[PDB]
């Protein structure tokens, strides 16, 4: 089994863990954890990767008109 | 023994052709008529070459 | 996407497969044909006229 | 007793997927070679790489003959038609000064 | 007829190399070669140069 | 034998072309001799779609 | 789920090495000869070939074959014109101008492209 | 009182020798010609020494001079081109890339 | 050494100078079919191919608009991406 983005439910409601159990810490560190996180990964990585590059992009063009002068 | 030593060395001359050799005899028993192989047979008996004696 | 990888996955396996086999056959029996051309001794139909021809 | 079988193929053909599998097929791979193939391969700008020894290894039976050019020739010999098919003036292009996007 | 017995008569010839080949060592080891043998030989030898010429 | 005696034998003293290369100075020299035209490099890379596929293509350069 | 299908019988394997065994079987059964006219050269041992007993069979099929047993020997002419050919090739003299000039799929020719 | 087209004896007759064909009929049948006249043995070897053939004579002699010399010349060194592929001095006599 | 880099002229000066390269090997191309003594006919034959290539590098010409500068392409040179600013949807505007 293991499938993607699916979680089986026990009698009192609760995720059974699959792998890792994270439910013995209080629920002010799991609000804590989890209220910036999303149902998203790989974006934020490419996202980074274009802001790495956008840090990095190249200017050239703007000094050989002038614009560095 | 010196048998063996002519037996080894003349193998790979002798075998050439045993392939064509065993075709045509077996072809020959195949396609041609019963009737004609036993005549041959029955020449062959009568110490007659019936390759001759066909061509003949 | 599995699907479309199995697909060319072995879609590119048969061509593979087809071609270096033709290819490898060929090539042996190039082989061959250039051992007993320059030895005419062995010229010959050695294995049978339909015995290498049917196996 | 009534069948599209044979009365009707175009009921026939809406009423059985596997028979929209073949021409989903066929437009299929002419929309790939119209989108990859095409422009790549088919076009005059884009012919020559079939003389290629890499990417087309025989197209011609042999190694293209760069000495005899049959692509120019053939191809030549076909814009000469269409030129006297148009009555074009050859020289009326090298009188054509281009001139530049300056600045 | 003759393609029949052309055919059966194949095996015959093929059995009958290895006989005559027997036979002629016998007769040429024992010495006891008499004046038909050895026409046949020298037709043989005639017919041996012959194609030894062809296959040149 | 006789052939690849006879052929080994030109090679060596450079009257015949190596086994499976062109010479060059073999091919121009026989041009001369028979009057034809040499060998030339009638081959043409930059042509419009030879080297598309090409990841390492060639530059032209007017030597 | 929980679907409880008998097992079929259909989908068992148990018949298919069976009748690859019959076809076979069928097959070895025109391999059958009489003892006349029987010869065959064993190897220099003594023991039978590979090939050799098993040629009787392929003609007793080519003799009930209809159209390829008078056809499929019309391309054998050609092996026969190869070895001639290959002969006539092996000492072939030939002008070292037009070898030098134009040697037949040489290496490094440029009006070839390479 | 059939009342359809009842199709006589003689067409059955016929029609059974169009639509009583088995599988190796079509298969063996063709495939004796088509292999010994195929791209295999007859023609492929035919289509493919005329190709090194008028390779080597156009580098050779040239294709014009080819043309203006007589079929008995012209067959002459047509055999010299084919026995000079053939042996492929070049490729250690070998038909291969 | 070699680079992986920007073009040396831009598109419409390279244009150009194709079309003027062009230009060049056609007119040898007449004036070799000239000194040879051809007529118009045949020198149609002779000089078609050249004739056709400068007419695909005046089409190439002819299709290529440089840029107009507006605030969209200035910010998208600022930021170094290609971009166009005509397009309200991008990659969908082919299909809108
Ligand atoms: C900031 C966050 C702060 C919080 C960080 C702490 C994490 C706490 C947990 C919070 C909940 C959470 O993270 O859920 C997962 C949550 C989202 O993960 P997800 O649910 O698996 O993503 C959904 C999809 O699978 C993926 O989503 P998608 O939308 O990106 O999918 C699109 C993707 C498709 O993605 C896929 O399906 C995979 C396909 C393969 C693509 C691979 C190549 C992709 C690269 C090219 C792009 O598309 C592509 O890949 C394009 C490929 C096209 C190819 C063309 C041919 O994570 C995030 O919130 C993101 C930020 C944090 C990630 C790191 C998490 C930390 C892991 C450490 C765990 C160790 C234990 C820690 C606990 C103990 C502490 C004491
Ligand atoms: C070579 C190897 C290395 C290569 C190195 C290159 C240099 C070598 C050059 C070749 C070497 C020469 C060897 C050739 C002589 C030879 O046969 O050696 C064996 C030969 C036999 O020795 P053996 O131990 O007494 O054999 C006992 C039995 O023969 C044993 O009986 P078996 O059952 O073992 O059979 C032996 C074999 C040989 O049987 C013989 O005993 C013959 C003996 C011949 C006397 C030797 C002549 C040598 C001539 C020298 C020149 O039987 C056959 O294969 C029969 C051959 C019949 C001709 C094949 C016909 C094919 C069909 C073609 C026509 C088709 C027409 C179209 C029909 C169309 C119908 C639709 O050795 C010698 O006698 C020494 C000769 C010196
Ligand atoms: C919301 C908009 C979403 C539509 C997305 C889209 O792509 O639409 C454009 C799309 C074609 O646009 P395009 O190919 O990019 O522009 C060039 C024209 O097709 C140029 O072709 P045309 O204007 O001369 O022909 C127009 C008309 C003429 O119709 C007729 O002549 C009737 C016969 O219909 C068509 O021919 C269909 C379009 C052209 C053929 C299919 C698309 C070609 C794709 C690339 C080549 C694929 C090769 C296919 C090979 C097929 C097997 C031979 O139109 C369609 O294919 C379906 C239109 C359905 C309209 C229904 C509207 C009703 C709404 C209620
Ligand atoms: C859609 C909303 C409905 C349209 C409203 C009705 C109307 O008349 O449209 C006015 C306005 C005039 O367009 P147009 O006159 O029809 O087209 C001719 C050129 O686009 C004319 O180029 P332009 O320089 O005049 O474009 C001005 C641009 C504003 O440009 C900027 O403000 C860039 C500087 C950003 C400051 C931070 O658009 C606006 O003024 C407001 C929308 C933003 O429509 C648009 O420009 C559509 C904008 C839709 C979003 C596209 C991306 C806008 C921002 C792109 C920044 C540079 C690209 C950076 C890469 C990221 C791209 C996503
Ligand atoms: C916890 C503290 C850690 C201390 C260490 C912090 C290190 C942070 C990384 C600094 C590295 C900056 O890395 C450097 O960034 C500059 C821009 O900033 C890049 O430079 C880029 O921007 C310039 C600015 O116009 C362009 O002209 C240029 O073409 C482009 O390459 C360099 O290619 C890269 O080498
Ligand atoms: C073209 O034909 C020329 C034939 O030449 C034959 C030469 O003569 C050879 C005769 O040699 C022999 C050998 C043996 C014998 C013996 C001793 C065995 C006697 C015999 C034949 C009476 C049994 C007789 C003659
Ligand atoms: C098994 O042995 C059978 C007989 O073998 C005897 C071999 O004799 C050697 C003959 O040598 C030659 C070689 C060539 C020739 C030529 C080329 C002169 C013959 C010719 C002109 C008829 C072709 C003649 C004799
Ligand atoms: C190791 O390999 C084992 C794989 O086994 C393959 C089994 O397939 C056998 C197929 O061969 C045939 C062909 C025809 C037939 C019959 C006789 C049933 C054909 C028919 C219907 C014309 C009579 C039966 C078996
Ligand atoms: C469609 O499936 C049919 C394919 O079957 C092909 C079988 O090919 C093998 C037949 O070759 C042989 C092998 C051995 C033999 C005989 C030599 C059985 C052995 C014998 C006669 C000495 C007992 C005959 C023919
Ligand atoms: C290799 O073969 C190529 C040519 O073969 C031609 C075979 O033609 C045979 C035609 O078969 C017949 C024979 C008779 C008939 C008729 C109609 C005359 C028979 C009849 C009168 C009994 C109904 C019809 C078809
Ligand atoms: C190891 O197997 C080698 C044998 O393979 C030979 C390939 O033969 C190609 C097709 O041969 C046929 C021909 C007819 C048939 C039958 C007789 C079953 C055809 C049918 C179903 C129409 C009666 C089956 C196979």
């Amino acid at each position: 089994g293991e499938l993607s983005e699916y979680v089986e439910v026990n009698e009192k409601g609760m995720p059974k863990p699959q792998a890792l159990s994270l439910w013995n810490m209080p629920y002010a560190k799991r609000r804590a954890l989890t209220k910036f996180a999303r149902g998203v990964r790989w974006q934020f990585i490419v996202l980074f990767i274009a802001l790495y590059n956008f840090k990095n992009r190249d200017d050239s063009h703007l000094l050989r008109r002038g614009a560095y002068n | 023994s010196l048998a063996k030593v002519w037996m080894y060395a003349s193998w790979i001359p002798r075998g050439i052709p045993k392939a064509m050799a065993n075709e045509l005899s077996s072809a020959a028993a195949a396609l041609a008529h019963p009737e004609a192989i036993a005549r041959v047979a029955q020449l062959e008996s009568q110490g007659k070459n019936p390759y001759r004696v066909a061509r003949a | 996407m599995n699907w479309l990888y199995q697909m060319i996955y072995y879609g590119v396996r048969m061509w593979l497969v087809f071609v270096l086999h033709s290819f490898s056959l060929g090539s042996f029996g190039e082989l061959i044909t250039v051992i007993t051309d320059n030895n005419l001794i062995f010229n010959v139909f050695y294995i049978g006229l339909l015995g290498l021809g049917f196996i | 007793v009534y069948t599209n079988w044979q009365s009707s193929y175009t009921r026939l053909f809406v009423s059985k997927p596997w028979m929209w599998h073949p021409l989903a097929w066929m437009t299929l791979s002419v929309g790939i070679w119209w989108k990859f193939g095409k422009e790549s391969l088919c076009n005059e700008r884009s012919f020559y790489i079939h003389t290629h020894p890499k990417w087309a290894p025989h197209k011609f039976h042999t190694v293209y003959n760069w000495s005899r050019d049959p692509i120019k020739w053939t191809l030549a010999e076909q814009y000469a038609s269409i030129i006297r098919n148009t009555n074009t003036d050859i020289e009326a292009v090298l009188k054509i000064k281009l001139p530049a996007n300056a600045n | 007829e003759f393609w029949q017995m052309y055919l059966a008569c194949w095996p015959y010839r093929f059995r009958n190399t290895v006989v005559e080949w027997e036979t002629c060592k016998a007769k040429v080891l024992k010495g006891s070669v008499d004046l038909q043998d050895i026409v046949d030989l020298l037709y043989l030898l005639a017919w041996a140069y012959l194609f030894w010429i062809l296959g040149e | 034998n006789l052939r690849v005696e006879w052929e080994k034998n030109m090679e060596i003293q450079k009257k015949l072309h190596p086994s499976g290369l062109w010479s060059e100075e073999q091919a121009f020299a026989a041009a001369e001799k028979l009057g034809r035209p040499k060998a030339g490099h009638p081959m043409r890379v930059f042509e419009d779609g030879y080297q598309q596929f090409d990841l390492k293509p060639k530059l032209f350069d007017p030597d | 789920a929980a679907p409880a299908e008998k097992p079929d019988p259909a989908l068992d394997a148990t018949k298919a090495l069976p009748k690859a065994l019959e076809e076979v079987e069928f097959f070895q059964s025109y391999a059958v000869r009489r003892k006349t006219g029987f010869h065959l050269f064993n190897r220099a041992t003594g023991s039978p070939t590979i090939v050799g007993p098993m040629f009787y069979n392929l003609y007793n099929f080519v003799r009930i074959g209809r159209v390829s047993k008078y056809v499929c020997w019309l391309s054998l002419p050609l092996v026969f014109q190869r070895m001639w050919m290959k002969n006539r090739a092996t000492g072939m003299e030939y002008d070292i101008d037009l070898e030098n000039y134009a040697p037949f799929e040489a290496k490094k020719n440029p009006m070839h492209g390479h | 009182a059939p009342l359809y087209p009842v199709l006589s004896q003689a067409s059955l007759y016929k029609r059974h020798f169009f639509k009583n064909i088995k599988l190796f009929h079509v298969v063996f049948y063709v495939g004796a010609p088509c292999v010994t006249f195929g791209t295999a043995a007859w023609s492929g070897s035919n289509r493919n020494s005329r190709e090194a053939i008028f390779m080597v004579i156009e580098e050779r002699h040239g294709w014009d001079n080819f043309k203006k010399l007589s079929s008995h010349q012209q067959g002459v060194i047509m055999q010299e081109a084919a026995q000079e592929s053939l042996l492929a001095r070049n490729k250690g006599e070998l038909h291969l890339p | 050494s070699s680079y992986t880099g920007a073009a040396l002229a831009p598109k419409s000066e390279r244009l150009r100078l194709a079309f003027e390269e062009k230009q060049k090997d056609h007119q040898k191309c007449i004036e070799e079919a000239k000194g040879k003594g051809l007529k118009k006919d045949e020198l149609i034959d002779a000089c078609a191919w050249t004739h056709r290539k400068t007419i695909l590098a005046l089409k190439d010409w002819f299709a290529y608009r440089p840029p107009f500068q507006d605030r969209r392409s200035k910010w998208a040179e600022y930021c170094s991406i290609r971009h166009d600013s005509g397009s309200w949807l991008g990659w969908s505007q082919k299909f809108f």
